[PDB]
RNA sequence: GGUUUCUCUUCAGAUCGCAUAAAUCUUUCGCCUUUUACUAAAGAUUUCCGUGGAGAGGAACAACCCCAAUUUUUUGAGGCCUUGCUUUGGCAAGGCUA
């Protein structure tokens, strides 16, 4: 079981901000995120590498394609490891 | 065992399999190299190593940087642990 | 000192940022009235709550701590009396956070009031029924105040542990008197209600089984989930769909039969949640030292020799929690049916804003935006730890309300045409409520309950809340048309008349603080309270 | 261990999704496997260009699956 | 500032300090390794346990990143200096192992001398002893060359014995200690070895391919021993100017090794001391004694 | 540490001292003298270790002079809180029963040896008998064998790796099936109360109300007060004092420290297991038929099939190795609604002395049908109970003192293990001892005192004579205290010689316990004492009534001194320290002399 | 009751435990204090240098029994012990070498050395009436 | 380092100690000769039977063979060009391949 799964797991109800594969950046208020970081997610706003907007009610996001994911700092304060 | 408990709450830099260099305090690793970074930050553009005309640019705020294993490039010691 | 008030915020698993977040949100809100029966399970139930939100409190493992009800003579009383202001932040099996707004009120007949006054605040209601003691009266008061105040109804069958360790049946006559209490709150209902189909049965999702001073709240969906947990591969809504009814499951093939294969065959229910938890009661009372690491190891839970060698409730209370995980099935249960502030504001505007539904300001609190003009509803009211001053308490309808600003208060009697009864003032602070403590805050968006200093001297019992600055559209939203009727009456007298300011000051206090108190000023010169 | 697709959310809609390599359609969510691999009817692909092909039903490449967002409200 | 920290509850027999001037390696009796920061607030990250005996002799490679541990199980063993983990034991020691040093600049080679009256040869590839010189006594202190070609021993014998591990036989012998030699230290020159003795005669002895054939270089009295029979280790300066010994006299001296003066005889432990380190960038010294604390003077 | 002494030490040297007369001592008169003062000490401490007749003998450590001058006993009674309430329970049905059976119940003939009747050596005869085999009533041994073992055994589980703490005996810890067990033994001395329904009126909130209000309830205590139009009526019903207790606010005018009643603990149901078969969980006869019913019952949008649903197989019940229940489950079920005694697991010990076996009969409501005289009994507990309830305050200051600690802290003092009984009769032997030497100290040749503490004249005595002959109530307190003890032990000291019987000392200890107002007569120099007097004769009639409710009847053995005892240590407790005040008084005087000025 | 071989052991400890009764019963007419008491505490010397002897010396009486013993009171685990260290082996009883019963804060003089007792001093020990116990 | 048993010192009970003793005063009341003793209320204050918390010091007892088609050691994301934007470098798009 891994740690940062643990810590996106626990990344629900906050901000979760993603980058894929591809490069774009979305923002929402993340729901589910299981094991295989499938982030099942609504209220996407996604900006493109180029700078072209989108946004979405709802949203997946594909595990293995994930870029990156940054929350917000509500987590910075499980430290035992 | 400990190839990343050691430095682990330490700072390093590490280059994803993309080339960011994500300059941050070791959260944890992981068996897939499941790594999350505290006060983070990332370069593109360069990595200052007394770079006199500039030093600190092409540089992204992250704070809390969990990346997977995937994008895992390479490792490398950037930072002593903050204090906090 | 009176209250149980602290100021010392205790250690939470959430963040007050995200706090702040859920606020803003405007979808992930709830607002719901947790209503019951005398002594059916409400404040326990809230504490079980409470006891998860926060890793410090637990059970004191000899008697069940409300965090809840706060007043010395609420402790000292045994028994319900005034709605509780509670707020917390809960995850469904998907693990998505809820921002529930509970008012957890009392389930005595004297104080129906609060009961209403929470109602009043609210867009979900959540009625606790005793497995044991049978559909009884403020039940079927308050499901019919409910349904008539058009509010979503929801049920939790709590206290099975009184049917499992005390009445002690077979599961079948336990899912006998499951059943029994469910048709007929269902069957309530559909009297009390319209051709609006309010008939709760859990296959729906709108009733929890739970135990709460012994920590079980669950549906057939988070049990299903449970199992999904053990092992993963089962489904969640399929497997729950097939956990009510008369169907046999046949174990030949795997598959559910709606027709009994054997003469002596049991139900889905009956084997599934009605045989394990019996099983685990009982396991977990009566055999303790003997299989009982045998039982745990082949539940995969581990305690500490901590743990075992506790007393036989810690160890109950203690497995269940460990057992059920996270209270989920309540929250899917109140998500699947309580509508949010969006979805339960029409309604409200409706039977409640006298003003219009449809209308300028009837329509900035339908879609109930924080950026409309400045509507808040107070009709509750809650005093300091000394009781000297009030705090005005309700919820947002339009607008956002921010501290440092004056409002225009307008009361009962008011109307536009007359513009007699107003009253103008600034508030003071902004208050998110938990029962002892309240997070203090800077602009409080539409969809979400509400504390104020400062506005109590202008209120009698109801008001509301805009800026003085445009707006001159606005009607007071209707007052609190009561389940009871004022017919009981007190004849008071101070043994000093010379103080008699002071005990019409007092009297006045209690007129604001008590919602269903009246007082009369009678022909003699006497003082005279209606109550009920 | 053999994780479901957490996809009877969106099961039985429509939605918008990329496939890797500039690829994007739009068909209604019916199933899905254990490899996430998804067959989604009434797939209509909009190229980059604005090129419209309504092919019928297909599957989704799973390990391709770049990512899917439902057309429609929850 | 003298800088005492406390914490070793027993007789502190090893204190040794990382040559990159970071870190602290001290054990004893207490059977534990305490890794401790010379800077921010001296603190004590980790506690190294794998030796049931006491860890007679701690020592760093020339890298520092292996923690030779010398001790009374009948073990040498290694730890990893970044985590606190044991590596692999060198065991075969019959008797109590005494005493460890690494061969500088070379490929890991160890030198151990112990109670069974051998010296014996390490190369921790191999889980075993290579060569082994019972000399007739017991062995309680051995060093290496910079050569990594001969061994310098001082036993109880009075004779501090030079191998060649070529011919495998005795090429030089020191006489000149008068009672059991309990410590011996090779220069950073590798040209001089600091010796002790019970007898409290402490002698320089040069190591050069032509020699007087007499090194009794320099004769220091003062490092003052008694009843406790201690085995005492000596320390030669970052630079070779000053010779720090600990004593049984509950004080450190600390001599010119040109001069051969007394340049301080310092104050700060109340029992016998065991070892005093120095440190390798700045004029610093760190003392411990059966005192079990240690101290961090900076002169 | 001070290591251990023989015991023949201490029976030798107060052999050599069992009258302090031959010349050769000459000096351990007046240490005894010395040694006097503390005997109050030595009385509390002797008494407050009673062998507990659930067993036959007890040896204990005990602190004595080098010189004998004086024993106190030097050990706490702490026990296993449900062990205390289960061998008493056993005790109920013991008693109950030997009286139930023995045909004629002769008591104990009270003070057996005779005034000037020497007292006997421990070596002389109570070293030599046998125990008398005890009170002991059987377990049965399948369903009893949790608490088989160990039941009847001093301090049962002292040394207990796996029960208690360790030889402290503190810190108890055990298994469910001892405890259903022990509730078992105890469920005589056990009310079956659930809810607090029962006192709803009854409560200390109410019946605090009722005192400073000066109202009364039916069956409830009474006490002091605290300080001291006719035409628009309307009546139908009239409002009565219970109304006024319990609203006391409304129908009450101006009301003083007055309690917020209506508690209101759910109704519980509970069915008792009365036959083994009976599946822990089956629908009882007395359960009523649950007849589910109402209209129709609904659709939902359910799941149809033929469209797709199907699962890969792993999945079972989440216990399905498991059966549902177990055999002793019923008696688990019975530990979730227990008294607190025996609801639990694990906790920490307490002395003998604060466990009331009792408390709630005599805080039952209305009993109901019974003579006048045991219900104002029952209503002078609740007074009195009503009074040390109304009455904890915190200790609100706190110094640890340790007074035997510093005396065994001494060379002066040591310790042995002899047998309790030796110890009283010791006591007894010493107190007689320290008594007269005070009279021989005052030069009273002309008045001398019993073994059995009354004060003998020689003859008429003169105007100075009969004048100086009037002695302080210190000195008769600590007499008749003193024959309090002589009562106690001489009948434990029967008991073992063997000469009535373990049920007859029973009896007999409770007829002191009832009965000390006929035997000792301290009110005479105190009239306080009459209160406990009273808490005397009351729980006397009360176990009386509890004890002949089946074939026993008005005789003689009911044998319950647990109570008496206990309200008569605590007695003690509160006199002793006063009394040591007046004994160093009266001794001061004796020696230093009467202060000249 | 005790474990086996007790049969073998209950004869000599009765005995001494029947000289334990006589030197309870004995009165001091005329006698010192301490040569009135120092009998018994001799005597429950000897049943403790018994039981703890089978015990240490012979091993005759395992651990069981000598157990038994220490528990049941025909041993003195204190003695036992005390001989169990050195420089304490012959001891008479403990407060013979315990300071809290000694006036001049020094132990028992039946503990002094035969070196640093006069030659023909007999050792008087005042709470046992040893001979020399070093 | 762990458990356990004792010793000694420090400190803490505005609800605690689901246990409940004694005194003192200082206010009201009666027993009704006097002092008592009491009465039987109050207010408070002390003492006792326990207790808590922190440490310190010693003793006993367990111990030091096969695999990767969504998340990294099989991954077939390969190449070129035209356009544009850029001080050049460089970067955006499409197309063609085999
Ligand atoms: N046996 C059993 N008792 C319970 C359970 N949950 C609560 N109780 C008890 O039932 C009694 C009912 O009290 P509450 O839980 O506060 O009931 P309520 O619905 O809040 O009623 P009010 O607040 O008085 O209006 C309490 O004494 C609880 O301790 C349960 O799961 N099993
Ligand atoms: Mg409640």
């Amino acid at each position: 079981i891994g740690v940062p799964i643990k810590v996106l797991h626990e990344a629900e109800g906050h901000i979760v901000t993603c980058e894929t594969n591809t490069g774009e950046v979305y923002r929402g208020k993340l729901i589910e995120a299981e094991d295989n970081m499938n982030c099942q997610m609504s209220n996407i706003t996604v900006t493109y590498r180029d700078g072209r907007v989108a946004q979405l009610e709802q949203v997946y996001i594909r595990g293995s394609k994930i870029r990156f994911l940054i929350l917000p700092d509500m987590l910075k304060n499980m430290l035992k490891s | 065992s400990s190839k990343m408990l050691q430095h682990i709450d330490y700072r390093m830099r590490c280059i994803l399999q993309d080339g960011r260099i994500f300059i941050g305090t070791f959260k944890a690793f992981d068996k897939h190299m499941n790594l999350i970074l505290c006060d983070c930050d990332e370069f593109r553009k360069i990595k200052p190593k007394n770079s006199k005309q500039a030093e600190r640019e092409e540089k992204r705020v992250l704070g809390l940087v969990l990346l997977r294993g995937e994008n895992l490039v390479s490792m490398t010691v950037e930072g002593p642990p903050p204090k906090d | 000192k009176f209250t149980l008030m602290e100021q010392t915020l205790p250690v939470t698993v959430y963040e007050m940022d995200f706090l702040a977040d859920l606020m803003d949100n405007s979808e992930l809100i709830r607002n719901v009235t947790l209503c019951g029966h005398l002594h059916h399970g409400k404040t326990c139930f809230v504490d079980c709550l409470i006891e998860q939100t926060h890793p410090e409190i637990r059970k004191r493992y000899d008697q069940d701590l409300c965090y809840t009800d706060i007043l010395f003579t609420e402790q000292e009383r045994g028994v319900g009396i005034k709605s509780t202001p509670v707020t917390v932040v809960l995850p469904d099996t998907k693990g998505k956070s809820y921002l529930f707004n509970i008012m957890d009120t009392p389930g005595h007949v004297n104080f129906s009031d609060e009961v209403t006054a929470g109602l009043r605040i609210s867009d979900g209601v959540v009625l606790f029924i005793d497995a044991a003691e049978g559909v009884m009266l403020n039940t079927e008061r308050l499901i019919k105040h409910a349904v008539q105040e058009r509010l979503a109804v929801t049920v939790c069958i709590n206290k099975i542990d009184r049917l499992i360790l005390e009445l002690k049946l077979p599961p079948t006559d336990a899912y006998y008197k499951l059943r029994h209490i469910v048709d007929e709150v269902n069957g309530l209902i559909s009297m009390y209600s319209t051709d609006e189909n309010l008939i709760l049965s859990p296959l729906l999702g709108n009733v929890c089984f739970s135990s709460s001073q012994y920590s079980i709240c669950f549906t057939l969906g988070s049990f299903a989930k449970i199992y999904a947990d053990t092992f993963g591969d089962i489904n969640y809504q399929e497997f729950a769909k097939r956990l009510w009814g008369d169907i046999y499951f046949n174990p030949k093939t795997r598959k559910f039969t709606k027709k009994a294969p054997t003469s002596s065959s049991q139900r889905s229910f009956v084997e599934f949640i009605l045989e394990p938890l019996y099983k685990i009661l009982a396991q977990v009372v009566g055999d303790v030292d003997t299989s009982l690491p045998r039982t745990l190891d082949e539940l995969g839970i581990h305690l500490t020799k901590e743990e075992l060698k506790l007393n036989i409730r810690p160890l109950l209370r203690l497995v269940c929690k460990k057992f059920f995980g996270e209270f989920t099935g309540f929250v899917d249960m109140c998500v699947q049916h309580i509508p949010s502030p969006k979805v339960g504001a029409k309604p409200k505007i409706e039977h409640t804003y006298t003003g219009g539904v449809d209308s300028d300001l009837g329509e900035a609190m339908s879609d109930c935006d924080p950026d409309g003009p400045l509507m808040c509803h107070t009709t509750k009211m809650y005093s300091t730890d000394d009781g000297v001053q009030f705090h005005a308490f309700g919820r947002v309808l339009s607008g956002t309300i921010h501290a440092g600003q004056p409002v225009k208060v307008l009361g009962e009697n008011y109307t536009l045409e007359d513009e007699e009864d107003s009253q103008i003032c600034t508030v003071g602070r902004l208050w998110i409520s938990v029962a002892r403590y309240h997070i203090e805050v800077n602009r409080v968006p539409a969809g979400n309950w509400v504390l104020i200093e400062g506005v109590d001297q202008p209120i009698v019992k109801t008001a509301t809340i805009t800026e003085p600055r445009g707006n001159e559209e606005a009607q007071i939203f209707r007052p609190l048309k009561f389940n009871t009727t004022s017919v009981i009456k007190i004849a008071v007298e101070p043994v000093n008349p010379s103080e008699l300011p002071k005990m019409l000051d007092g009297l006045r206090k209690v007129n604001k603080s008590y919602p269903s108190l009246t007082t009369k000023v009678e022909e003699s010169g006497e003082h005279v309270i209606l109550g009920t | 261990k053999a994780h479901p697709p957490e996809l009877k959310k969106f099961m039985d809609k429509k939605l918008s999704l990329k496939l890797n390599g500039g690829r994007h359609v739009q068909g209604i969510l019916r199933g899905f496997d254990p490899f996430m691999n998804l067959v989604i009817d009434e797939c209509v692909e909009m190229a980059t260009s604005g090129q419209q092909n309504n092919i019928g039903m297909v599957v989704i490449r799973g390990n391709s699956i770049i990512m899917l967002e439902a057309l429609e409200r929850v | 500032p003298i800088m005492l920290l406390s914490g070793h509850e027993g007789e502190v027999y090893c204190c040794k300090f990382h040559p990159n001037g970071s870190t602290l390696a001290s054990a004893g009796f207490d059977r534990l390794i305490l890794l401790w920061n010379v800077y921010g607030d001296c603190d004590n990250y980790a506690t190294l346990k794998g030796h049931s005996g006491a860890v007679m002799e701690l020592h760093y490679n020339t890298d520092g990143s292996m923690l030779f541990s010398a001790s009374t199980d009948k073990t040498v063993a290694v730890w990893d200096s970044e985590t606190g983990e044991r590596v692999k034991r060198l065991k075969g020691h019959t008797s109590f192992v005494n005493s460890c040093y690494p061969a500088r600049r070379g490929p890991q080679l160890v030198c151990t001398g112990s109670d069974d009256g051998t010296v014996k040869l390490w190369d921790i590839r191999k889980k075993a002893a290579i060569q082994t010189f019972q000399n007739t006594y017991q062995v309680l202190a051995v060093t290496f060359n910079d050569t990594s070609d001969q061994i310098i021993s001082g036993g109880i014998d009075n004779d501090i014995k030079v191998w060649d591990l070529r011919q495998n036989k005795l090429t030089y012998t020191m006489r000149g200690h008068a009672d059991s030699v309990t410590g011996l230290s090779l220069s950073s020159e590798g040209s001089y070895l600091l010796s002790n003795a019970m007898d409290n005669t402490v002698r320089v002895w040069d190591v050069r391919p032509f020699a007087p054939k007499e090194r009794c270089v320099k004769i220091f009295q003062g490092n003052v021993h008694n009843f406790e029979k201690n085995l005492l280790r000596c320390s030669w300066s970052p630079d070779g100017s000053k010779i720090a010994a600990g004593s049984a006299d509950r004080f450190v001296y600390v001599w010119d090794t040109t001069s051969r003066r007394i340049l301080y005889k310092l104050p700060g432990h109340a029992g016998s001391i065991n070892e005093v380190a120095f440190h390798p960038d700045e004029p610093i010294i760190i003392s411990a004694s059966s005192d079990k604390r240690l101290y961090m003077g900076e002169i | 540490q001070k290591e251990d002494m023989p015991p023949e030490h201490v029976r030798k040297i107060i052999r050599d001292h069992g009258d302090m007369t031959n010349r050769k001592f000459r000096h351990d008169k007046r240490v005894y003298l010395g040694a006097l003062k503390y005997m109050p000490h030595a009385v509390l401490k002797l008494l407050e270790n009673m062998p507990m007749p659930w067993e036959q003998i007890r040896d204990v450590p005990v602190l004595y002079h080098i010189t004998g001058a004086i024993s106190f006993v030097n050990e706490i009674p702490w026990v296993i809180e449900p062990v205390y309430i289960s061998q008493w329970g056993s005790m109920w049905i013991m008693m109950r029963r030997e009286k139930r059976d023995r045909r004629h119940f002769k008591r104990m003939r009270f003070p057996p040896f005779d005034d000037e009747e020497p007292p006997l050596d421990y070596a002389d005869n109570i070293l030599d008998v046998e125990p008398l085999e005890a009170i002991q009533l059987e377990l049965d041994p399948e369903e009893d064998a949790p608490v088989l073992d160990w039941f009847y055994d001093h301090q049962p589980l002292r040394d207990s790796r796996k029960y208690v703490n360790g030889s402290t005996y503190q810190r108890w810890q055990f298994t469910l099936p001892m405890m259903s067990t022990l509730y078992r033994l105890a469920n005589q001395l056990l009310t079956d109360l659930v809810d607090d329904n029962y006192f709803y009126l009854f409560d200390l909130k109410a019946f605090f109300t009722s005192k400073a209000l000066n109202m009364a309830i039916p069956g409830g205590p009474k006490f002091e007060p605290l300080v001291r139009d006719i035409n628009k009526i309307i009546i139908r019903q009239p409002i009565r004092t219970e109304y006024k207790i319990a609203f006391p606010y409304l129908y009450n005018n101006l009301p003083h420290h007055v309690h917020l009643t209506w508690y209101h603990t759910p109704n519980v149901v509970f069915i008792k297991t009365e036959d083994p078969d009976l599946p822990a969980f089956y629908f009882d006869p007395l359960i009523n038929p649950i007849s589910h019913r109402h209209s129709v019952k609904s659709q939902e949008p359910l799941p149809d099939d033929d469209e797709e649903f199907e699962l890969p197989e792993f999945v079972e019940p989440f216990l399905k190795d498991t059966p549902l229940y177990t055999d002793n489950t019923a008696n688990g079920i019975a530990l979730l609604w227990a008294p607190r005694p025996f609801n639990l697991r694990s906790g920490r010990t307490r002395r003998a002395l604060d466990i009331p076996l009792v408390k709630n009969w005599y805080r039952e409501h209305c009993p109901a049908g019974q003579p006048v005289k045991v219900r104002v009994s029952y209503q002078k507990l609740l007074k009195y109970y009503v009074l040390n309830a109304l009455k904890h305050r915190p200790p609100k200051a706190q110094k640890k003192r340790y007074l035997f600690r510093s005396f065994k802290a001494t060379k002066f003092f040591q310790s042995t293990k002899l047998d309790w009984v030796e110890v009283g009769l010791q006591v007894c032997r010493q107190g007689y001892n320290m008594l007269n030497l005070l009279i021989h100290r005052k030069n009273l040749n002309y008045l001398h005192l019993d073994y059995n503490f009354n004060l003998k004249p020689v003859k008429t005595l003169t105007t100075k004579e009969r004048k100086k002959s009037r002695f302080g109530n210190a000195f008769h307190l600590c007499r008749e205290v003193l024959r309090l003890t002589k009562l106690v032990v001489d009948s434990h000291v029967q008991y073992r010689l063997g000469n009535v019987d373990a049920f007859q000392l029973a009896d007999g200890l409770q007829y002191i316990f009832a009965h000390v107002g006929q035997l000792t007569g301290m009110y005479r120099y105190k009239y306080k004492l009459m209160r406990q007097i009273r808490m005397c004769k009351d729980l006397k009639h009360l176990i009386y009534y509890r004890f002949n409710t089946g074939p026993v009847g008005k005789g003689p053995g009911c044998g319950f001194w647990a109570a008496g005892w206990r309200v008569w240590l605590f007695f003690m407790r509160g006199i002793t320290p006063l009394l040591e005040r007046w004994l160093g008084n009266l001794l001061a005087r004796q020696f230093e002399g009467r202060h000249s000025k | 009751a005790p474990p086996d071989g007790w049969e073998l052991i209950e004869p000599t400890l009765d005995e001494l435990d029947q000289k334990m009764r006589e030197a309870e019963t004995e009165p001091h007419e005329g006698k010192r204090k301490v040569e009135s008491l120092w009998p018994i505490f001799r005597i429950h010397h000897q049943k403790t240098r018994y039981i703890f002897d089978l015990f240490y010396k012979r091993k005759a009486i395992s651990r069981e029994l000598y157990e038994y013993c220490i528990k049941e009171g025909y041993a003195d685990k204190n003695l036992i012990a005390k001989w169990k260290k050195q420089g304490y082996e012959n001891l008479c009883c403990l407060r013979c070498i315990q300071t809290r019963d000694t006036n001049f804060g020094t132990n028992c003089i039946c503990r002094v050395p035969k070196s640093k007792l006069e030659v023909g001093r007999i050792i008087e020990c005042t709470h046992c009436g040893c001979r020399g116990c070093s």
